This record gives C-alpha cells, structure tokens and sequence, in this order.
C-alpha cells in the first residue's frame, strides 16, 4: 500500500465478536517508519534531541 | 524564547468538550494535555532558540568544486553560480518559497604534483586569482588574456599556506526576494524554457594560476562554501521525497511514501 | 535515533462497541489519522538528514 | 560599542568596523513566534471548550 | 446543547455526543470520611490517582431473546490494577462509584434498557432450604444473566433467576425507586450514575460484603429488519471515587 | 543519655537501648520533588503510610571465617507488601531510605563491622571479557556474600568477590568516604543511616537500575571463648521515605 | 582561601576530654593540636587555591590518536567519542560519581613521508578536514563521498604549519549531569549490556586529507586533547587500586592493598 | 570590561568577545569550602569537649 493512497486509510468493519484491535505502533517520532516521513517527523530528523507532548487526531 | 508551562488540573464532570473537535475546518486543535487528564504544575525552562530561521540556515555548506591544471593549454576553471548541484543545501533552501539573505563566501584551495619527467623538481609558493564577472561583461578565453585586468570586476588574490579567503555579498536581486520555484515560462508565447532557469542570472566565477609552469605540472582544486546571513523566509513547503535527478528542473521517478512493515498491529 | 534507554512506549486502538449500520449502507468504513506537536515542544543539536543521496554533481 | 546579554542556561561587547551593513555578524538572537497564522487561519474565532459546529 | 458531557478522572476520559443528564445518587456527592464519624484510629491511605480511574469490564451481546445481566460491584474490580491490590492487603475500606453504561445502534433499531443500582440486593435460591453458593452469586468482571424461565427445585445451590421477580421476590416494575436511568435507542446512547457510600457502618471489609448491585434489564426487546447489523454489544465502565483504606496486614 | 532512640514510621516502631548517633546522608533529609525540578507532567501517587514503613529482610549468621555480605537496595524490597506492587504497575519512582542494622552479643564476645552505603556500586566479573549476569549480582532479600579467596577465570559469568578489593577494584579501607557507621560489640549494638535520593535524573525506573548498595564487612573477626553462644545473627531493616510514582500501565 | 591559624594555650587540669572520642558514630573528630599540647600563636598565610575542582581538572589531557594514509583505498580515520581508553584521565574523572562541565577541544596533526619509488618528490602544503557527526546522521564510507558536504554537521579545516585548531563545546547531555558509573542494564528484561555503555552516545569524529595523492604517499596522525571548564562535581569516590583492563566495563584482577615490609616495627 | 584582583602572594582587565557563555575563560577564583557535610554528617551536634556517649 506504500505506492498508493491506501496507506493513509485504516480499515473498520462490523464484527461478530468484541474487543478487537484496530492498529498499533511504537511511539518513535523520528526512527519508526510510520511517523518518520510526516511533517513533524521531518523536522526532527534535522536534530538530535526532542522534548514535549504530541497530539494525535482521528477522523 | 521559553516554552509554555503546565497548569495543574482537577477531576471534571461538565458540558465542555476539549477533546471533541472538527478537523474539516482546516484548523489545528489548541488542546494542551492538562485538559484530558490530571496534571501537576511544572515550570518549563526549555527554549526554542536553536530552531530559528537565523540558526537553521546560517552554516557553511559546500556548493561546488572544480579543477584546473598549470601545464595545460587553456587551463583554467569557470562556474555559473547556482545552488542546485548539491543535494544537501538544495533540500534545506527548498523548504520555503521565497528567501532574502546576505551571503558569506569562502574558498578552500589545494594543490597536487603531477608525474613530470625532469630531475630536481622544486617549485616556489603558488598564487591563485579568483575573478567574478557580472552578466554582460567580457569573459576570459585563455590564461594569458587581457580580460584578467580586473579594472572594475571584483577579484581576489591568495598565496598558498595562509587563512582561506573570505568576503561578503549583499542581497543582489532584481525582485524583492529570491525565488526557489517558478511556475511559468520565459516567452510570452509559452514555448521553450519552463521552470527556474528563467530567473537564474548571477554571473560566472573564474579561477587560474598566476605563476608560470616552471618545471613540473601542478593540478589545483578550489572548493566554494555558502553561508546565508540576515535571513527572512516566507510560505513554507513540504520537504522533498524523491531523489533529485537534474539541475534545471524538478523531474523525478516515483517512489513510495514510506517503507513497509508486515502488519498493521506490528510494534 | 532509536535507543532503548530513551524509549517512549506504544499507541494502540481497540473496539469499545461495534460499528452498527442500517440496511442499504456499506459496512466497511475508514479512519484518517493526524499528528502534530503541542506548545511545549522543542528541539536541540542540529545535524544532517539521512534522507538524501548524491553520487555526482547534477 | 554595544553591550548585550550573552545567552546562558554576563555581558559581551561588539563594535562594527566596516561601512556597509552587509558586513556585520549574524543576528542569532531574534526570538519571535507567531504560530497562529498557520494553525488557526479561520475567519471566526473558535473557543476550545465550545463545540466546533452549532 | 445538553447532549454532550466529558468526565475526567486520573489519566482517563469519557466523551459522549448523545446523552441524558447525570443522576447523582440521593442528592449526595462522594466525599472522604470526617473526624466525627471515624472509629478506626490509625491513619488511612489515599492513593487517589492510581485507584480513582475508569476500569472497563467485559462486553455482553444483546440478543433478541435476552433477559438481563447483573454485576456485584466491589467484586468485579477485585483484579483490576492497583484497586484490587489495596483490597488484598487492607482490612477496611470505603468507596463511591461512577458508572457509565454504553450501547450504540442506528436509527433503524429499537429497544429499551433499565439501568438501576440496588444497595444490599440479597438474592434467593431455587431449592427452598439452602442459600446460593458463591460461584453463582458473582463472577470476576463477567456477567451473570437472568432467564425467562424458572429454575427447578431439582438443583441444590443455584440462584432463582426469573426476571419478573428480579431475583429478590419483588416486582420488576417497582425497581425505579432506586437511582436509575433508561437507554432508549430512539434518543439515548449511554447512562451515567454517581453513587456515594451507603452502609450502616463507616467502613467495611470488601471481600465478605457486596453493598451494590448493577442490573441491566431489557423491557422492550431488541428488534431490527433484514440487512441491519445483528451484533449489538453492551459495555460497562466503573470508576472508584474518594477511596481510602485501613488496617495493613498480610496479603490474604 | 544519648544511648536511646525511637523511630516511628507508619504502624511500626524501632526501640534501641545501646546506640551511636544517627548518620544523615550528606547532610540532607529526604523530601518530595519540587515544581522546579519536575519533568513528568502528570500527577504522582503518594500512598505514604502503606509504603513508608519498616520491612525486615532475612538474617545471616556471623561465623568466624566470615567475609561479608551485600544487598542491592531497590531490589530486596521488590516483593515486600504494597511497596513492591507499586513498582510493578508504574514506570517511574523516587525514594529515600532509612536503614537499621542490628546485632547483639554479650560482654564476652568481640568483633567489628563496617556498614556503608555505596551509590552506583558497579561490580566486576571473574572472566575478563564478560559482565556478570543478574542472578549473581542480586537476590530477593537474600544476602550475596564475599569470599576470602579469588574466583578463577574458568567460570564465565560470576562476580569477582575478593573482599580486599570490595568487588569494585578499589581499596576496602577507603570505603569510609561514603556515609557509614561501625558496630563494635564492646560498645555498640546497632547502626542507623538515613539516605536521600541520589541520581543524575529526577526520577528513574526501579527495575533496570539499582542506585544503592549496602555492604557489611567484618574487619575484626568474631571471637569468643569455650562455653559462650556460638550462633550470632545479623538482621537488616529498611524503611522507604517520601516515595512517589508516575506512569501507570499494565503489571509487567 | 586562607587556612585557620594557631591559638595559644595553657596547662590544663579539668573535666573536658578533647582527645577521647568515639569513632563508631561515623563522625571525624574536630580536634586541633592546641587542645593536646601547649602551642604558640602562629598566623598562617597559606591558601587552598590550588586544590579546587576548577584547578584540579582544568588541564589538557590526551584522549586518543589515530592515523590515516593518503595513497590508500578508503584511507581515513574514525573515532567514537569517550574518555575511557587512556589511563590517566580515566582515574582523575572517576574520583566523582557525577560531573558537569563545558569542553575545550584541541587537535595536533603531524605528517610523515612513506617510501615511494618515483624521483623528484616534492609535495605542496597539506590540508586536513575534521568532521563531527551527531548520532543518527549519515556517515562517510570512503574519501570521495557525498557525506563530506558538511551542510549542518560542524567541521574544521586546517593547513599545516600554523597554530593548532581549537573550539568550545557546551554541556551536551540529556540528563542533569554526566555519569561516570551506571549500575544497571539497558533492557527492561535485565539482559545483554550491563554498565556504562548504556549511557554513552556522543557521536563519531572523522578525519581525512583534502589534497590528492600527487606522487608519494603521506601518513598523518591526529591527537585529541580534552580540557573541562566550568566544573561542578558531586559524591566523591575512592581512587582505583587495580589496573584497568577493558574500556566498556570495570573488570580487574585482584591485587594487594599496599606493598609489604619485613616487620611491624620496621622504620 | 571587568576589573578583578589578580592573585598574589594589582588588577587586570577582562572583556568577553563571543555571544555564548560556553566560550568564556575558566573561573579559577571561586574559593568556597563546606567540609561539614562529609566529616560531621550526624543528626545531633557533638561538642568537642563533651564525651560522645552519655
Ligand atoms: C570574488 C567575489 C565573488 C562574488 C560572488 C557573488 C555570487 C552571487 C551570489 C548569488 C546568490 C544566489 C542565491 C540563489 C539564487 C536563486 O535561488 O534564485
Ligand atoms: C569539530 C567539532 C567536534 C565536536 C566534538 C564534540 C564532542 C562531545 C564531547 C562529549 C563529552 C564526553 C564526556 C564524558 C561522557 C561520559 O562520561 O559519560
């Protein structure tokens, strides 16, 4: 899905059970390949140290 | 430039909804983490001083290097001034659309001995000349030329074994800012050259040995370093994903947005 | 850079209840994700990026 | 001679020697922030505790 | 717009876009014990962020032939985090609660639920001589369910789980004298009840005594048409409030 | 009379009739974290009577050919009460300590002990290439003992436990630069040290880092005559002081 | 920082006992020699100025030296920055547990001529480049590499025959002090690396010739010198008795506490 | 310009030239002593002429 617009979409269905996982990734804003290439993760790759909070918005 | 500090908070049960928003408005939410959970009071002493535009861009970066040989017919070097032949400074300057700065120029000159055939080769100290020709002036065609008289073109002389030469350049432009991107043509008929090559007119830089070829050839190499001072910047831009291919245009080969993993739940 | 002494943890997402849908509506939906920084974020010790290459002059 | 404040975590002296303003040193101490023109470029202001759409 | 809430307790938050009001007990908000009512004379422990937070139990499926479910309240949180570890090392304790029952469905479904909270809900047995044993009266954050039939006398130690008698020998329609809310799928999406500490003593042991019971009874059954989603869950979330403990000893 | 103390912490009390003074760290008493030094921005948990109390470890026998013992300090209390349960559910934490070593014998016995407390006592291995594994570096409230001989290189992952090098490659007589006391059976009966929190960071994880080490080394060996009691124990009692935690998660 | 002076005293016969104490309390006695004998008044003018932490540690000490050859495929040098490969600075810094200082860096570069085979070998002045890469950046793989563009990594250039290069480094750390000793692991499962290697992440330092191999090989050597400024120190420590064996850990071979003599009454 | 006292057994002048406080010279003249936190780290104070244990 990396050579597509499907990399940005998170699939959601109607299940027959309860308590399933949707996604999951480790919080590494400059080394993990999920948050690596975003607008926040490109400024961090010019520096070495970072500190502060991080917002995550879901639509 | 201190950052904001944390405010203590209490358990709530109310009508106010900080966590619920609408991202469809094109408006980034202004929530702090003291609205979604219970926090303590923390005084932050951190500063944002190292991320300024004056601190991010004011470092020396190599832009070109050229060679020229002593014992050679027409042995001298030329370079048309641009900032698009290197990959590291081109990606830093193209985070913005319009820039305006002064310049600082530094040259690093070396030398090397070529395999001559004579015995008892011993050469004196070498002297170099670096000339700048603004667009429209006369250009040198050889080493022993009248165009090196430098009556009004600025030049510099340097003897090997000292500190490197350095000078300052002001904001030389015809517009109100430098332009990293140009979406248009140079002709009114919309033919021919399309892109940033229609705005690039900065001059040419010439290099030569002032000494004579005594008894053995010598090959020199100059290196040029740019350093922007007094920087202003406008209209930020996404960083480049693909690799650069040419100098005049922005042609690329398509590539994926990230690297892959084996599952969506893989940590 | 990746370092086990300064790890930060994990972010997950689960179903609380189900996605209940009417008739003549498609069951499969999608979710988009965004990321940004708060007003206490800061950086330090400027270096080079590992995201660009070169072999010869362009 | 300008006397400035010398960033710490004490003063220093600075004199200009040349006639052109392009010959000076870098600024390096102009800390100014305006993040609102990129993060909230909307017409009507939005309060955080109120809902976005009424 | 009264339709939105936001509850914040510790490091957890609930957000709701479709809600009724919040029912507060008998008009009383939870609070710590005063100096006039205290009897145990050593200093109590108040962790207050490690215990007072939202714990989520399991989920149950609302079927069409569904009768009801119940939970015993200081027993489902007996293996949950640092709340269930303070109960094992201490002898006394008092707690208030915040309950949030949540169930969503579309505009093409129907049904109604009653969510009450009964103090001292003593239950009966199917054999008229005995009393029900512990495994049927409660479970570890798992629902015990009612049934529309009557349990026979041939069993020895089982709870009489006829729904219209509510397990206690009373009328099921008169359960609205306790603090309660309704979940109507036409208009509602959740229910929130805040309960203070109710007992005849200022502190009590939390392993020999269950002083609250949460029942969820479908009065109007779940109905939908062909093509709509057949699986509808129900989820319960409980948060302790103003908890304190006394009497440190071994781990029990 | 300076010879009597009484220490009260929680629901526990120590009484002593024969004692030296109390050594207080580097002149600093333990205290909670301030608002100027904090970095983690959520609210910490302070139980303060359930954790700050006296926990007693096992006892060791002082023999005649006895060399020494050591304990790693935020590791012996890893299964002790509600102190060891808060360490499993949290990610950060900071603690000060109060140590009370106690050993009694008659007026017909002799011997001397040195009781020091070493911050960041990194130890070495017997094989010169490797580092010692976890089972030899510490135990769960059980003493690891020195020996008067030298461990051979034929072993792979074992601590070099020669007493005169103190496990760290330094002189054993220079260990008096750390806060310490002596137990002289001629005059003394116990030793009490109060230690604050010492680290280069304001909080730390208590399962990957031991920041204190308590060593008990007999300089003058135990001697008695024929007929006196041959069994002499040593007992250690540690109390946490001003402990707080951050970062609730699963149980680890 | 003058020392205390001597007070005159008289013959005593009293109840006060300055000489008798109890060393079991962990308390060093505060007796002066004017309590145990008859003294005269002596004004001391001695000062303790040379034993301060600012005077004991602020001297230049060699930490490493590396070599690199001109006429060689991939001839360049690298070094991961630490203070544990030399025996004299490691013993001075490990008298404390936590340290906090600024730094001053000095390089000493020499050269030597290798046995070439050509006649009339005469080389110009040599120029060297020393590059610093913070952890995470791109590293050079050869001499003619794109990674030497030094767009944002700090580097320095130097021509042979001048004063040595020098620069300052502030207190770069993630914690509140440097740590000489670490009693713990890097994994939460308590496996793998144990010791001070879990805290060492300072970067790598690269060295190369900027000139070309003219007609004869040249072998250079750089030497690095550390000098701590603005020093604070906490929690002193006994000095090391045994000899150091490795760099990553504190493994040793046991040795006696002193050297021996032939009797207890031998003077 | 700072004028200091120039250790003897007379003054001197010092000006700072750079913008960062890590570029200054060494301190070298901060003489401060507190030996009591290592030599007498006890709770109750001990007078020299009195006995240690009563
Ligand atoms: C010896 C004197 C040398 C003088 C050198 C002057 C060089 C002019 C510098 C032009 C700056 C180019 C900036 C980028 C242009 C653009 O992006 O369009
Ligand atoms: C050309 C510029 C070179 C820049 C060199 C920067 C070197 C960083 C210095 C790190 C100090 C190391 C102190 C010891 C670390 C420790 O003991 O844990």
């Amino acid at each position: 899905n990396v050579s597509s617009l499907k990399a940005y979409q998170i699939p959601v269905q109607s299940n027959s059970d309860n308590g399933k996982q949707v996604f999951g990734f480790p919080l590494q804003p400059g080394a993990n390949n999920v948050l690596n290439r975003t607008l926040l993760g490109e400024i961090l790759n010019y520096y070495t140290h970072w500190s502060g909070s991080i917002k995550l918005t879901f639509m | 430039a201190r950052v904001a500090d944390t405010i203590s908070s209490r358990p709530t049960n109310s009508e106010s909804i900080p966590a619920l928003t609408a991202a469809e408005t094109g408006h980034t939410s202004q929530v702090v983490p003291s609205d979604t959970m219970q926090t303590r009071h923390v005084k932050n002493y951190h500063s944002r001083s190292e991320s300024s535009i004056e601190n991010f861009l004011c470092r020396s970066a190599c832009v070109y290097y050229a060679t020229y040989t002593n014992n050679s017919k027409k042995g001298f070097a030329e370079w048309v001034i641009n900032t698009r032949q290197v990959a590291q400074l081109r990606r830093k300057l193209e985070l913005f659309t319009y820039l305006r700065f002064d310049l600082e120029l530094t040259f690093v000159i070396t030398s090397a001995q070529q395999p001559s055939t004579a015995s008892s080769v011993d050469a004196p100290v070498q002297t170099h000349q670096i000339m700048y020709v603004p667009p429209g002036g006369p250009v040198p065609t050889k080493v022993k030329d009248y165009a090196w008289q430098t009556s009004t073109n600025p030049s510099v002389f340097w003897t090997e074994g000292n500190a490197p030469p350095r000078m300052s350049i002001p904001f030389i432009s015809i517009g109100n800012a430098y332009s990293c991107f140009y979406d248009g043509w140079t002709q009114f008929s919309r033919n021919g050259v399309y892109g940033i090559n229609t705005l690039n007119n900065m001059g040419t830089l010439y290099m030569r040995h002032v000494n004579e070829a005594g008894q053995g050839p010598i090959k020199s190499t100059v290196r040029i370093y740019f350093k922007p001072k007094h920087v202003k910047a406008w209209v930020p831009r996404p960083p480049r994903l693909c690799q650069y291919e040419k100098q005049k245009n922005v042609n690329f080969s398509p590539i994926g947005v990230t690297t892959s993993r084996t599952d969506i739940i893989t940590t | 850079v990746e370092d086990e002494y300064t790890a930060a943890g994990y972010v997950t997402c689960w179903y609380q209840t189900n996605i209940v849908v009417p008739a003549d509506v498609q069951s499969s939906c999608d979710i988009l994700c965004f990321v940004s920084a708060c007003n206490d974020f800061s950086v330090r010790m400027l270096k080079d990026t590992p995201f660009i290459r070169q072999d010869t002059f362009y | 001679a300008q006397v400035s404040t010398q960033k710490t975590g004490i003063h220093y002296t600075n004199i200009n020697y040349y006639k052109d303003a392009a010959s000076n040193s870098a600024n390096r101490q102009d800390f100014t922030q305006d993040p609102g023109k990129f993060t909230e470029p909307v017409k009507d202001i939005m309060v955080k505790t109120m809902p976005a759409l009424n | 717009s009264d339709r939105v809430r936001s509850i914040t307790l510790g490091n957890s938050t609930i957000t709701t876009q479709e809600c009724a009001n919040v029912v507060v007990g008998y008009g009383v908000w939870p609070e710590y014990l005063k100096d006039n009512e205290a009897t145990a004379e050593d200093q109590p422990t108040q962790p207050d962020v490690a215990t007072c937070r939202f714990y989520t139990l399991e989920s149950v499926q609302w079927m069409k032939n569904s009768a009801g479910w119940w939970w015993k309240l200081p027993d489902a949180l007996s293996q949950m985090g640092l709340f269930g570890q303070n109960m094992q090392y201490h002898y006394l304790g008092r707690t208030g609660y915040t309950i949030h029952v949540q169930c969503n469905a579309s505009k093409f479904h129907q049904g109604c639920l009653l969510v009450v909270c009964v103090p001292e809900a003593e239950m009966g047995c199917s054999n008229l001589n005995n009393t029900p044993e512990f495994s049927e009266l409660s479970g570890g954050d798992s629902a015990r369910m009612f049934t529309d039939t009557q349990v026979g006398e041939s069993n020895a130690k089982k709870v009489q789980t006829a729904v219209w008698n509510a397990g206690m020998g009373v009328g099921v329609g008169n359960l609205t004298i306790f603090p309660h809310q309704w979940i109507n799928l036409r208009t509602n999406n959740s229910a929130t009840l805040v309960m203070p500490y109710i007992n005849s003593v200022p502190m009590d042991n939390m392993f020999r005594h269950n002083n609250l019971t949460l029942m969820i009874i479908p009065f109007v059954p779940l109905n939908y048409s062909e093509g709509s989603s057949p699986y509808v869950p129900i989820t319960v979330t409980i948060a302790p409030m103003c908890a304190e403990y006394n009497g440190l000893r071994l781990a029990s």
